[PDB]
């Protein structure tokens, strides 16, 4: 599908609300297994299972490992840019 | 086997 750009807004309390699966050293995108009801990104609206997460706040993500993704997700804070496609 | 993590 078409690549979105995504708006999700959190408070500092919070995680994103999403599962995340795949990786570079497994030659998959970083890719949405879960989105956790009534959480960050089930309340942004525009994110999905499904959908990879081509970059973050300008951070691409394309070619990054798991646990770098992890790294570079969990660090951002408030008001947080995705760019995703569902393919 | 892919890994999962809660973010
Ligand atoms: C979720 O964060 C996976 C790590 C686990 C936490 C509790 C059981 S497994």
């Amino acid at each position: 599908g078409p690549i979105r750009k995504v708006l999700l807004l959190k408070e500092d309390h919070e995680g994103l609300g999403i599962s995340i699966t795949g990786g570079k050293e497994h030659g998959v995108p970083i890719l949405i297994s879960e989105i956790h009801p009534g959480q960050p990104a089930d309340r942004c609206g525009g994110l999905h299972v499904g959908d990879a997460i081509l970059a973050v706040n300008g951070v691409n993500l394309r070619d990054t490992k798991h646990k770098e993704a992890v790294t570079i997700l969990s660090q951002q804070r408030g008001e947080i840019e995705f760019e995703v496609v569902y393919v | 086997r892919l890994p999962t993590s809660k973010i």
